[PDB]
C-alpha cells in the first residue's frame, strides 16, 4: 500500500509500506528518499508522534494516510 | 520617492517575505472591523510588517470586559469608542505606517480604498456577507475570523483571480548535474540528492553540449529515485558532454475563491489538527448557529454556562443538517457535546486562541497584499478543549464562571473564577524577553498570571533592545533602543494591565553556569514552571536540566520564519526537550573551504575567517605577546599551529603603517596575495588541464578552476576589498581614515594603488596542497623567535582588535566580507552576492517575523492552562508543528518517559533521583543503598572524578569508606567543594539482587 510523508517545507514523499512494518522500517525508507537518520526523525500522525518499535497498524494508518516530518526551531 | 525598504528595520523579516512581497505589502491599504483582541492583534502584526496604512472601524464604547485580550485598552477608556482609543497605540508600532479610523461604515462603497478588508467577530453574519460581496466583486480581497472561548475560525476570500507568485518561501533547489542522457535523465554528481519532487520546474547553466538548456528555459521534473529526475526529451537540443548546474525555479499558480455566501453551504476545509477533523464540519454548522442565535435574540450570544441556550443552539445546528445533510456527509449525527461546549463558552475571549487566530489571520493578510506563500484556501476551524481543567477540581456552572465585574470576566466565563484566581497566584520564569518573550509577557498580562499575592514573575534576559528588534518586539519603541529588553518590557505590559505593579521582577543575568549563585536552590524551588523565551539550543538544553532536576514543567518554543513548534516537559510524565535530537549544522569540508569553493557560502565562510584573523586574532595576539612574558615559551608546547601565530606577530609588528596611506597600500599588496598569487600557485600544482591517476580531469564536478584577479579600482568588489581592509586595517593599529567623516573616493585610492610597484608571482615549487581531508597535511621556528622585537621596545603599543559587528553599516564588517567573498567567487565563477545575503549568511540570521511568533506563544498559554491544572494524563497535551506558509498546523501528545526497573521497583529513567540528605559518609551509602534499595554500589563518580569502586583493595577502601562525600571528592579531585555548592550529582553503577549489572536512578546530595 501507499502512504504519504508531509515535510514541514511542504515537500511530499511517497512510500510502499505494509501495514505491520516498524516504524523504525518506514523511518529507514524515508532515510533512502531524504538522507535524515532515522533518530533526528519526527513523525506524527493523527495527534500522535510515531514511537520506534510501533507498528503502522498501531496507529491506525490506512492507506493513502498522510504522515507529517516536522522539526524543532530554535528562533525566538 | 518610495520603492526602497529600511533594511535596519525589517531586516530579520525581509529574509522571511523577501523585497517584492515587501514592495507590494507597502502599496496595499487593509481595513480592520472590529478592534476587540481579534482585531488589534491582527492589526499590530500588520502595523509591525509593515502596509501602506491600516484602518480601524470600531465605533461601540469600550467595556471592563473588552480588556481580557485588548492589550492596547484601560479602564480609563471605558465609555469611549475602542477604535478612536486604539489607534494612537497602533501607530506608535511603526512609524512607516498611517493608522487611521473609520468613523462609520454606512456606505459600503468606502470599503473601495482598501485592497485587503478584514471582519472580525464584531461583525455580524448578515454583514460579513454583504460585505463580502461587496469586495469579492469589486476586486477586493476578504478574510474573516471569530474566537468564541476556547474556538476559533477563520474564512479567506482573495477573489476569483488571485497569482501566488511563491508556494512556501523555502530556498529554490539547486545542485551538480553529471550526466544528462538524450531521453532527459539527469544523473546528480556522487552523492547529492537533487531534492526535488513531481512537478517542480528548473532551469540549467553551464551544461557544455546542449547550448539553448541553459538559456534560462523551465524543464518539467519527473523524479525517478533520489539521486535522479528525467526532463523529457534533450535530443533536440544537442549531446551532453560536461558540467551543469540546475537550479529549481518557482512558477505562478493562478487560483480562484469562492465567496462567503457559496462557501457557507458548501465550504472548502483546511484543517488545524488531524486528530480533530471530524470537527471541522461540526463547528462550521455551530458557528453559524451563532449568528442564527443572535438574530434571534437582539444580537447576543447565547448565555455563559447555560443548559437552555445550548440546547436552542443544539436545535439550531441540527436544523442547519436536517436541512442540508452535506456538510455532515449522509447519516452523520450532530455532536451535541461539542455544540454545547461552543454555546457554553461563546461569550469567551481566551488570550491564547485570539493570539493564535491573530498571527495566522495577519499572515494570511500578507499573503493576500504580495501572492507570497499559499492561501489559506478558504475555512479553518480550531479548538483548544483540552485546556479545559477537570471539573472535579475547578467545577463550571453559571455560578462559578458569572462575570465579577473585571477585566478577567471573558476568561472566567470559560474557566471559572477559582481557576482564575490559580492563575494569578502562579509563580513563573520566563527566560528570555525578546520576540517570544514579549508576547509571552503581554499573555500573561492578559491573563492575570502572577497578579495574586501569592505569584509572582521573573524575566531576565541579557541583552539590550537594537533597531532591528522593533519589528516583532512589540513592546519597545525606537526611543527604547540601547536600554535592557527585561526591564522595558516588564514596564510596558504593567501600564497595559497595572495588576502586575511590583509583581514583575525584570532581571538582566545570563542563564547559565556562571549564574547559579543568583538563580540556586532556592530559586528554582519555589516556582511553579518556567517557560523559554530562547534563541539558542545550549539555553534551552541548560534550562532542560535544571527543570528536570528541580522537577518543574517547563514551556518550551522556537521559531524559524513561519516554521515553528511548542513543547511540553511535564515532571515525571514526559521526554524533556535533551531526549530527542535535532539535525546538526552541517560543516563544509576543509579542503572545499581552502582550495574548491563552489557555493557563496564557501567564499564567505573564507572571508569570514579571513576577517577574524587580519583584524581579531591576529591583534590579540600581538596583545599577549606584548603583555605575557611567558608568551613564545607557552605557544610553543599549547598550539597545534605554532607557526601561524608567530608569523602573525611577525608580520603585525615589522609592517606597522604610519598613516592611511599605508593602509591602502597593505590592502591592495593583501588583495595580489589573495586572489592572484595564491591562485596562481593551485594552478601551478593543478593546472587547468591537470588529469588524476585515472586520466580524468582534475578540475570537474566541485572543483572550478579559478583564475587570478588582475586588480581593477571599477570593480565594486576590488574597490571596497580594499577600502573595507584599509579602513580596518587602520582602526587595529589608532589611525584615523581619510573615510572616517564621509564617502571613499574612487579617485583618491586610485593615485595611492597607481604608484605602488605590485611584486611579480615566482612560484613555489615544494608546496603541498591537500585534495581531500582523508589525505595527509605536508627549525626555521628558532628563526621567527629570534626576528620578535623585545616587547619593551614597544612599551604600551596596543592594536585594537574587532569586535565583528553585523548590525552597523558603518563598520565596514559586512563590506569587507561581502567584498572578500565576492572577489573570490570572481576567482572560481561563483556568482556574487550582496550585502544583505552575505550579512545573513556571515552573520547566521536567524529569519524572523511577529506572525509566526505570536501564533506559537498563543499555543504555548494553550499549554499552560494544563500546568495549571496538574494534569497527569499525557493524552491531554499537545506538542505543536507549525508554517504559516502552508498554511499547516499539527500536534502530537508528548512522548512519555522511559521507564526502568531493578529488583521489583519500577522507576523514571529521566525524573527519579535518591536524594540523600546530609554529606552521608561513603561507607553509610553504600549500607544505605543495599539496606533500603536492593542495589550494591559498583561505582559511584562525581563528574570525571571516581570515587569509589567494588574492585577497590582493602588499602584504599580504608582510605574513603569513612569519609564525608565533600572530604572524599577532596581525597580524590585535590579541590574543596567550593562554599557555594549545596547539592552534588553522584552517578552510580550497581548490582541487583540477583548479582546483575542494572540501570538505576542518579543521586542527589543535600548538603
Ligand atoms: N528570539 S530573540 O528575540 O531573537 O531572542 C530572545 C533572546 C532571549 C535572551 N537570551 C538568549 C540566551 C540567553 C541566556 N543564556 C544563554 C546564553 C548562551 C548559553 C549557554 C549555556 C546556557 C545558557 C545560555 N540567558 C538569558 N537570556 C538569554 C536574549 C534574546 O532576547
Ligand atoms: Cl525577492
Ligand atoms: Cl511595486
Ligand atoms: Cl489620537
Ligand atoms: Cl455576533
Ligand atoms: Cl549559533
Ligand atoms: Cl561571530
Ligand atoms: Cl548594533
Ligand atoms: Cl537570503
Amino acid at each position: 500500500m501507499q502512504i504519504f510523508v508531509k515535510t514541514l517545507t511542504g515537500k511530499t514523499i511517497t512510500l510502499e509500506v505494509e501495514s505491520s512494518d516498524t516504524i523504525d522500517n518506514v523511518k529507514s525508507k524515508i532515510q533512502d528518499k531524504e538522507g535524515i537518520p532515522p533518530d533526528q526523525q519526527r513523525l506524527i500522525f493523527a495527534g500522535k508522534q510515531l514511537e520506534d518499535g510501533r507498528t503502522l497498524s498501531d496507529y491506525n494508518i490506512q492507506k493513502e494516510s498522510t504522515l507529517h516530518l516536522v522539526l524543532r526551531l530554535r528562533g525566538g | 520617492a518610495a520603492g526602497e525598504i529600511d533594511e535596519s528595520l525589517y531586516s530579520r523579516q525581509l529574509y522571511v517575505l523577501g523585497k517584492e512581497a515587501m514592495l507590494k505589502m507597502q502599496t496595499s491599504n487593509v481595513l480592520i472591523l472590529g478592534l476587540k483582541g481579534l482585531g488589534v492583534e491582527i492589526a499590530k502584526n500588520v502595523v509591525l510588517a509593515g502596509v501602506k496604512s491600516m484602518t480601524v472601524f470600531d465605533p461601540e464604547p469600550v467595556q471592563l470586559a473588552d480588556l481580557s485580550t485588548q492589550f492596547f485598552l484601560t479602564e480609563k477608556d471605558i465609555g469611549q469608542k475602542r477604535g478612536d482609543v486604539t489607534r494612537a497605540k497602533l501607530a506608535e508600532l511603526n512609524a512607516y505606517v498611517p493608522v487611521n479610523v473609520l468613523d462609520s461604515l454606512d456606505d459600503v462603497t468606502q470599503l473601495s480604498q482598501f485592497q485587503v478588508v478584514v471582519a472580525t467577530d464584531t461583525v455580524s453574519l448578515e454583514d460579513k456577507v454583504k460585505i463580502n460581496e461587496f469586495c469579492h466583486s469589486s476586486g477586493i480581497r476578504f478574510i474573516s475570523s471569530e474566537t468564541r472561548g476556547l474556538f476559533g475560525n477563520t474564512f479567506v476570500d482573495l477573489g476569483d483571480e488571485f497569482t501566488v507568485l511563491d508556494p512556501t518561501g523555502e530556498e529554490p533547489r539547486t545542485g551538480m548535474v553529471s550526466d544528462i542522457e538524450p531521453d532527459g535523465t539527469v544523473t546528480m554528481l556522487d552523492d547529492n540528492r537533487h531534492g526535488l519532487e513531481d512537478g517542480n520546474f528548473v532551469r540549467f547553466s553551464e551544461v557544455e553540449g546542449l547550448d539553448k538548456l541553459n538559456d534560462g528555459t523551465l524543464f518539467k521534473v519527473e523524479v525517478l529515485g533520489p539521486f535522479a529526475f528525467r526532463i523529457g526529451s534533450v535530443k533536440e537540443y544537442g549531446e551532453y558532454k560536461k558540467g551543469g548546474i540546475f537550479t529549481e525555479v518557482k512558477v505562478p499558480r493562478k487560483i480562484s475563491f469562492k465567496s462567503l455566501k457559496q462557501q457557507l453551504s458548501n465550504p472548502e476545509f483546511v484543517f488545524s489538527d488531524f486528530a480533530k477533523f471530524d470537527r471541522a464540519a461540526q463547528l462550521h454548522l455551530g458557528f453559524q448557529a451563532l449568528h442564527q442565535f443572535a438574530v434571534r435574540h437582539n444580537g447576543e450570544l447565547p448565555r455563559t454556562m447555560n443548559d437552555e441556550d445550548a440546547n436552542e443552539l443544539i436545535k439550531l445546528v441540527t436544523d442547519l443538517s436536517v436541512q442540508q445533510p452535506e456538510v455532515l456527509g449522509e447519516g452523520v449525527d450532530v455532536n451535541e457535546d461539542l455544540i454545547k461546549e461552543l454555546s457554553y463558552q461563546a461569550r469567551g475571549d481566551i488570550p491564547g486562541v485570539v493570539a493564535f487566530f491573530g498571527g495566522l489571520v495577519a499572515q494570511e493578510v500578507l499573503k493576500a497584499c504580495s501572492g507570497k506563500f499559499t492561501p489559506l484556501k478558504q475555512f479553518m476551524y480550531f479548538d483548544s478543549l483540552e485546556s479545559l481543567p477537570d471539573p472535579k477540581n475547578f467545577p463550571r456552572n453559571e455560578k462559578t464562571t458569572q462575570p465579577v465585574n473585571s477585566r478577567y470576566d471573558n476568561q472566567i466565563a470559560v474557566f471559572g473564577l477559582d481557576f482564575q484566581k490559580k492563575i494569578a497566584n502562579s509563580k513563573v520564569f520566563l527566560v528570555g524577553s525578546g520576540a517570544i518573550g514579549c508576547e509571552m509577557l503581554k499573555n500573561w498580562a492578559l491573563l492575570g498570571l502572577g497578579s495574586g499575592s501569592d505569584g509572582y514573575i521573573v524575566v531576565t534576559d541579557n541583552d539590550s533592545i537594537e533597531k532591528s528588534n522593533l519589528n516583532r518586539q512589540f513592546l519597545f519603541r525606537p526611543k527604547d533602543v540601547g536600554k535592557n529588553k527585561s526591564e522595558v518590557a516588564a514596564e510596558a505590559v504593567c501600564a497595559m494591565n497595572p495588576d502586575l505593579k511590583g509583581k514583575i521582577n525584570a532581571k538582566i543575568d545570563k542563564v547559565g553556569p556562571e549564574t547559579e549563585e543568583i538563580f540556586n536552590d532556592s530559586f528554582w524551588e519555589s516556582l511553579d514552571f518556567v517557560t523559554n523565551a530562547l534563541d539558542n539550543v545550549d539555553a534551552r538544553t541548560y534550562v532542560d536540566r535544571r527543570c528536570v532536576f528541580y522537577r518543574k514543567p517547563l514551556l518550551e518554543s522556537g521559531t524559524l520564519g513561519t516554521k515553528g513548534n511548542t513543547q511540553v516537559i511535564i515532571p515525571r510524565l514526559t521526554e524533556s526537550y535533551s531526549s530527542s535530537r535535532d539535525p546538526p549544522e552541517k560543516s563544509i569540508p576543509l579542503c572545499t573551504l581552502r582550495s574548491f569553493p563552489n557555493k557563496i557560502d564557501h567564499t564567505i565562510a573564507w572571508a569570514k575567517s579571513l576577517f577574524q584573523g587580519y583584524f581579531t586574532d591576529s591583534a590579540e595576539n600581538v596583545n599577549m605577546y606584548l603583555t605575557q612574558p611567558n608568551f613564545v615559551e607557552q605557544t610553543l608546547k599549547q598550539s597545534g599551529d605554532v607557526k601561524g601565530v608567530l608569523e602573525s606577530i611577525s608580520d603585525s609588528l615589522s609592517s606597522k603603517p604610519h598613516n592611511f596611506e599605508d593602509c591602502i597600500k597593505w590592502a591592495r599588496l593583501e588583495f595580489e596575495k589573495k586572489f592572484n598569487h595564491d591562485i596562481k600557485q593551485l594552478l601551478f600544482n593543478f593546472p587547468k588541464d591537470a588529469k588524476t591517476s585515472n586520466g580524468e580531469p582534475f578540475w570537474s564536478g566541485a572543483k572550478r578552476a579559478p583564475t587570478p584577479l588582475e586588480f581593477d579600482i571599477y570593480n565594486n568588489d576590488h574597490f571596497h576589498f580594499v577600502v573595507a581592509g584599509a579602513s580596518l586595517r587602520a582602526y587595529n593599529y589608532g589611525i584615523k581614515s581619510d573615510d572616517s567623516n564621509s564617502k571613499p573616493n574612487v579617485d583618491e585610492y586610485k593615485s595611492v594603488i597607481d604608484h605602488m610597484i605590485i611584486p611579480e608571482f615566482t612560484p613555489n615549487a615544494n608546496l603541498k596542497i591537500q585534495v581531500n581531508d582523508d589525505d595527509p597535511d605536508p627549525d626555521e621556528i628558532d628563526q621567527l623567535v629570534s626576528s620578535l622585537p623585545d616587547p619593551s621596545t614597544l612599551a604600551g603599543f596596543k592594536l585594537e582588535p574587532v569586535d565583528f559587528e553585523k548590525d552597523d553599516d558603518t563598520n565596514h564588517h559586512i563590506e569587507f566580507i561581502t567584498a572578500c567573498s565576492n572577489c573570490r567567487a570572481q576567482n572560481y565563477f561563483i556568482e556574487t552576492a550582496d550585502r544583505q545575503k552575505t550579512k545573513f549568511i556571515a552573520g547566521r540570521i536567524i529569519p524572523a517575523i511577529a506572525t509566526t511568533t505570536s501564533l506559537v506563544t498563543g499555543l504555548v498559554n494553550l499549554e499552560l492552562y494544563k500546568l495549571i491544572d496538574n494534569k497527569t494524563d499525557i493524552e491531554q497535551y499537545k506538542n505543536g508543528f507549525v508554517n504559516l506558509a502552508l498554511p499547516f498546523f499539527g500536534f502530537s501528545e508528548p512522548i512519555a518517559s522511559p521507564k526502568g526497573e531493578y529488583n521489583n521497583k519500577k522507576y523514571d529513567k529521566i525524573w527519579d533521583r535518591f536524594d540523600i540528605k546530609g554529606d552521608i559518609k561513603l561507607s553509610d551509602l553504600i549500607e544505605h543503598f543495599e539496606k533500603d534499595e536492593g542495589l550494591e554500589i559498583t561505582m559511584l563518580s562525581y563528574g570525571v572524578s571516581l570515587l569509589y569502586a567494588s574492585f577497590f583493595p582493602p588499602k584504599k577502601l580504608k582510605e574513603r569508606l569513612n569519609l564525608p562525600i565533600t572530604q572524599l571528592v577532596k581525597l580524590v579531585t585535590k579541590k574543596d567543594i567550593p562554599a557555594h555548592v549545596s547539592t552534588m550529582i553522584l552517578e552510580i553503577c550497581a548490582d541487583d539482587k540477583e548479582g546483575e549489572d542494572v540501570e538505576v536512578p542518579f543521586i542527589t546530595i543535600h548538603l
